[PDB]
């Protein structure tokens, strides 16, 4: 939604238009880890103007790929009258929870299985245990499959245990299939539509 | 950066090795940043420096070195530099010159082409020995112009290529080799020389991959080749370079089908012990030797920030090699497969799976590296429904474009 | 090349030697009884007209004594050792026939050297004389570089005798040029008309063109029956004739009334990358930012100083050496309002960084600026003579400052530093102790303002404005400039439209430069919003770029294309 508006076509720039910018690079560090770019239907002046008015967020964007939350945090603290007319700050909160689950996810692609206490100095915790709860409120939220061994300390990260042999996969496919047979459908009527009109008519007779 | 302490470098021969304003570059940089020693390769320089009527880096040299005996006298607790030689070198420094500058522009008036090349590539020569570096560049310049010969040419090449070395305008080297080999049809070795500079010069220009490539082509028998660069950096040059950029079948052919490269690793055995323990496996003592290579030839001109990034290189690729022929690598194993402590190799492994090429997942509960082997068909379809995903998003957007542009919606 | 220098000493020397004992003379020049022995030779390698003398076959090939008339025996002398010993002292009198005989006797070289000897002297008293002097010999390089330096000098002084006596054609190029500096139309009339009047009737018949070059606002009112006064009586050609005269030639406004008041910035920082800074300036008026020319071989650290009359003057400043590397040089050069070129003046005595430029009684005074002496004396405080172009001494300053600004109010240099203030008498050449602030601040730039100093800012800066007053000797606190917290404002103090204002930019945490003039009420004591200068027109200029108040033609400017 927050790309949509932006791609909106204006001759003149906006505070909601502004704001709107600001919530798509904050949504985007949390769900990417980064600022998705912007496409090239692109829109007007809007992305001219906004880029060097929105500069601090993308100071945010900048740390934030420099994959620091200890540096990230110091910038939000130095930042924090700069977000703060936002009508919210948990945002920032969920961008720096948003890193830290990054960097856990991360961890999965280059380990299989990895110690609470070496995990919690990488990702730099305070211990063992709050490592051990980011990883089972990960894995609530279906976003990490992996195992932890209390007995030595251990958590065992885990591949995708789909081996895309399920009928669920099936129906899943089958409901994106129904989706774009619609699609289609809707993309041919406004075609026929788009034949209706006299201009088309006019350069064809 | 570099300017580090290190003892055991062979003043004399790497000194008497190269000869000319390249010998001068190379005593004055040893001295700068190799302490403990900066005074005999001061003293050996300024002795060399004084031949060859040189002027304004004398000065220099002069100042350093009296530095660094004031900083002798104070330890254990300044030279001259004979004034008398500014009235001689100065009075027949000049003399000759106007003695030859009075005589091209004679033959300016008599208008013969090679010969006006000829003294211009003379006064360009005098120049480069009193100290004047683009007052030889505009005499070699004014050579070019009156070319008549293929042979003139690459006299002509070979000249611009010693002088930007000096000035380090290696695009000017750069070009002027490529004008001396792809021009004239592609025992007298004179292509030999040709890819030595270009060599030189694209490491010098943060090049490894074509560097060791142009290396690996020189033919020993140019042997004598010390304006530029002499043949045993040479050799240390095309093996350090190879082993970063060449892989192991890339490395045994191109050592192997060169032959050139053969005499050149008899005249570095320590390289060649590398390259071999690189192909047998034995990083331990191949790195082990590596940074015993690296303290002897991190004091080098051209090598030195580009080395280390080099020897950077090679630790990755010998760490990639290692493990590829492993499903359960111990990483105690890995780890006693060189001077590294467990730790650090965790570290390191961990990086390069950061960064990529090694495909593993480290299992630090017993401390070993398993190979990942990931199911094609499974990446595909995710990577599939992520696409058909996008793709319907995309749709979207441009529907709701179209819809917008249809009824005219836009900000007044 | 050259040839055998050594030997090219010996002969020159032995020639001399040949000349000041006379032996091997064969013609004698007879110059009002005056006899000067010399060679054929000498005489040829100088003049042309010697070559025309004696190889050419007339009488005076085989004659041995020729009588050379209409020339100088002082002039001829220097010339003839000239010849011989090459050294030509050129002084300030002597200059003028120096050039009338080196045109006659077709001499080139000395002929180019009193050319440059005359390029330099070039100034105010005897730009018309220098004119008709280039008018009689053809001159044209000194001609047209005296044309454009007589055109701004004559609208300003408009009262020297020898304008007068000046020929009808020179005065029609004069008159005619769209070059004048006038901030009317009107004192170029009665130039006109006081050179026509000078004369009898002489110049009645160069009066049908003088007015055809004057434009037609002041050829219907009045200067049009002045002249009938002074008619030639019964003259029935004039009278009438003017009367249905002037329909033609395109009434259209002169380029001399286009200054305005703009405020002139040096160092700005260069837009292109591959400059390191560049000058600009802001228009009040037109509200754009029209372009400068670099200042001399990217002379940076320099001082400014605007006269009285409006003349920019750059001074001190040092040029990368050919990473750090700058030397400090003391050129000096003069900005020229029309050609937006900087043209070079007599160099001062020692070397300067940022000075002081200040302008008194038609004196350039430069207090102080780092000099390279270092001596108990560190100060080198020396004025410059825009009449003889030369720099003098003047007293030295009693304490040794860094870091000061100078401003000229009542006739006297009034010099600012940390805390202490001294005023130069320049008729006496004296110090005298003035009053102390009481806050201790630097790196801050005064205005002078009627009869009062305004020290504004100071250490960023702040907004602190101490005012002090002449008369009162006192220093006094008025106000604070109201500016956003948290911000660093770069204030400039300048007087414009016979007021204080003040160019303050600011900047905010996490943001761009913004800027801002204001206006500030003398007997209010506030500082009111004049006007907001939109970023739109004028981007960042720096932290040690100067400004200073003058006028400038925008049509001899371009205005800079640089993206808002």
């Amino acid at each position: 939604f927050y790309e949509q508006a932006i791609t909106t076509p204006a001759m003149a720039v906006s505070h909601i238009m502004l704001e709107s910018y600001k919530k798509y690079i904050l949504v985007s560090l949390i769900l990417l880890g980064k600022v998705q770019q912007l496409p090239k239907y692109t829109s007007q002046i809007v992305g001219r103007f906004i880029k060097p008015l929105s500069n601090a967020y993308h100071e945010l964007a900048q740390v934030y790929s420099t994959n620091n939350p200890s540096e990230l945090r110091n910038l939000v603290n130095k930042h924090s009258e700069t977000f703060t007319r936002d009508n919210n700050m948990g945002l920032v909160k969920q961008c720096l929870s948003s890193l830290y689950k990054k960097n856990i996810q991360r961890l999965t692609k280059t380990f299989l299985t990895l110690s609470l206490q070496d995990m919690a100095s990488r990702v730099q915790l305070s211990g063992p245990q709050e490592a051990e709860k980011y990883v089972l409120h990960m894995i609530e939220d279906g976003e990490i499959f992996a195992s932890i061994n209390q007995k030595d300390g251990m958590v065992s990260f885990h591949d995708n245990p789909e081996k895309y042999n399920n009928p669920a996969m099936l129906h899943n496919i089958d409901q994106e299939m129904l989706k774009c047979i619609e699609l289609d459908e809707r993309l041919k009527a406004m075609d026929q539509e788009i034949t209706v009109n006299p201009q088309f008519v006019q350069k064809s007779m | 950066n570099y300017v580090v302490e290190n003892p055991s470098l062979d003043l004399e021969q790497y000194a008497a090795s190269y000869s000319g304003l390249m010998r001068i570059e190379r005593l004055q940089f040893i001295a700068d940043h190799c302490p403990t020693l900066r005074v005999e390769a001061l003293k050996m320089a300024l002795s060399f420096v004084q031949r060859t009527f040189n002027v304004d880096m004398y000065e220099e040299i002069h100042r350093k070195l009296s530095e660094a005996t004031r900083e002798l006298q104070n330890a254990p607790d300044p030279p001259a530099l004979d004034t008398a030689w500014v009235e001689a070198t100065r009075k027949k420094a000049l003399l000759k010159l106007e003695k030859l500058d009075t005589d091209l522009k004679n033959y300016k008036g008599n208008s013969i082409k090679e010969s006006i090349r000829r003294g211009h590539d003379d006064l360009g020569d005098h120049y480069l020995d009193c100290g004047d570096l683009s007052n030889a560049l505009k005499c070699y310049s004014r050579a070019r112009d009156y070319c008549t010969s293929a042979k003139h040419v690459i006299n002509m090449c070979l000249n611009v290529i010693k002088v930007s070395v000096y000035l380090q305008n290696w695009s000017h080297v750069l070009s002027y080799v490529s004008k001396a080999e792809s021009t004239p049809e592609i025992t007298q070795a004179i292509l030999t020389k040709l890819k030595c500079a270009a060599g030189l010069a694209e490491l010098a220009a943060r090049k490894y991959k074509q560097a060791a490539k142009c290396l690996l082509l020189a033919s020993f028998d140019h042997c004598d080749f010390p304006e530029l660069l002499s043949p045993s950096n040479v050799a240390i040059y095309g093996g350090l370079c190879a082993l970063a950029t060449f892989d192991r079948q890339e490395l045994q052919r191109n050592v192997i089908s060169s032959s050139s490269f053969k005499l050149f690793l008899e005249l570095e055995p320590q390289v060649r012990d590398i390259i071999f323990k690189f192909y047998e496996s034995k990083y331990a003592s191949c790195l082990k030797m590596l940074d015993e290579m690296k303290d002897n030839l991190l004091l080098d001109m051209y090598l030195a920030p580009h080395v280390r990034t080099l020897y950077t290189q090679i630790r990755n690729r010998a760490l990639i090699q290692y493990f590829s022929p492993y499903v359960s690598a111990d990483m105690h194993r890995m780890a006693a497969a060189f001077n590294t402590t467990v730790a650090a190799l965790e570290d390191e492994l961990t990086q390069l799976i950061l960064e990529g090429l090694i495909s593993a997942r480290v299992d630090s509960h017993s401390k070993i590296l398993y190979a990942r082997d990931v199911d094609q068909r499974s990446t595909t379809f995710e990577k599939s429904l992520l696409m058909g995903k996008e793709f319907q998003r995309r749709a979207k957007a441009m529907m709701l474009r179209a819809a917008v542009l249809r009824n005219q919606i836009h900000v007044k | 090349r050259q040839i055998n220098t050594e030997y090219a000493v010996s002969l020159l020397e032995q020639l001399k030697l040949f000349y000041e004992q006379q032996l091997f003379t064969d013609i004698v020049l007879i110059v009002e009884g005056t006899e000067f022995p010399c060679h054929k030779m000498v005489l040829a390698t100088c003049s042309s007209y010697f070559r025309a003398m004696f190889m050419s076959g007339l009488s005076e090939s085989k004659q041995t004594h020729v009588h050379l008339r209409n020339v100088d025996a002082a002039t001829l002398q220097i010339i003839i050792t000239y010849a011989y010993t090459g050294n030509l002292a050129m002084n300030d009198s002597t200059v003028e026939q120096l050039y009338e005989t080196a045109c006659f006797l077709q001499v080139e070289d000395v002929l180019q050297r009193c050319r440059e000897y005359l390029i330099k002297k070039i100034n105010a008293e005897n730009c018309v004389r220098l004119l008709s002097f280039a008018d009689l010999f053809s001159c044209e390089e000194l001609k047209q570089s005296a044309k454009r330096m007589v055109e701004h000098k004559f609208t300003a002084v408009y009262h020297q005798d020898a304008f007068m006596q000046l020929s009808h054609d020179l005065l029609i190029d004069i008159l005619s040029s769209d070059n004048l500096n006038v901030e009317k139309e009107e004192t170029v009339r009665e130039a006109a008309m006081l050179w026509l009047e000078y004369n009898t009737e002489s110049r009645s018949q160069y009066l049908s063109s003088v007015l055809s070059q004057i434009r037609i606002d002041a050829l219907s009112e009045v200067t049009q029956r002045a002249w009938f006064q002074g008619l030639p009586p019964n003259d029935k050609s004039v009278v009438v004739q003017g009367l249905y005269k002037d329909m033609p030639k395109f009434f259209k406004p002169r380029l001399g009334m286009t200054k305005e008041e703009m405020m002139i910035f040096i160092e700005a920082s260069s837009e292109n990358p591959c400059s390191l800074y560049s000058s600009v300036c802001y228009s009040p008026q037109a509200e754009k930012v029209y372009k400068l020319c670099s200042p001399p071989a990217d002379l940076h650290k320099v001082g400014t100083v605007v006269t009285p009359d409006n003349d920019i003057y750059i001074a001190g400043g040092q040029v990368p050496l050919k990473q750090t590397a700058f030397r400090t040089v003391n050129c000096f050069y003069w900005f020229d309002a029309q050609q937006n070129t900087w043209f070079p003046k007599t160099p001062m005595l020692f070397v300067r960084i940022k000075p002081s430029l200040v302008c008194c009684e038609g004196y350039i005074y430069a207090i102080g600026g780092d000099s390279v002496g270092g001596e108990l004396n560190r100060r080198t405080v020396e004025r410059y003579d825009t009449e003889k172009d030369e720099w003098t001494m003047v007293s030295p300053l009693p304490c040794a400052w860094q870091w000061s600004a100078a401003v000229v109010v009542h006739d006297c240099i009034y010099v600012m530093t940390l805390n202490l203030m001294y005023c130069y008498f320049p008729r006496s050449d004296s110090w005298v102790e003035m009053a102390m602030r009481q806050t201790s601040r630097s790196f801050a730039s005064a205005a002078a303002f009627g009869d009062k100093i305004f020290y504004i800012g100071g250490l960023g800066s702040s907004v602190t404005v101490e005012i002090y007053d002449v008369n009162k000797n006192e220093w006094k606190m008025a106000a604070n400039i109201p500016a956003k917290r948290y911000s660093d404002p770069c204030v400039r103090a300048v007087v414009i439209s016979n007021s204080l204002c003040v160019f303050m930019r600011e900047t905010h945490l996490n943001e761009r430069a913004k800027y801002v003039t204001y206006q500030y009420d003398l007997e209010l004591d506030r500082w009111s919003l004049r006007q907001h200068i939109s970023e739109r027109v004028l981007w960042d200029l720096g932290r040690d770029f100067r400004c200073t108040v003058g006028k400038l033609y925008p049509s001899c400017l371009e205005e800079s294309p640089w993206k808002p």
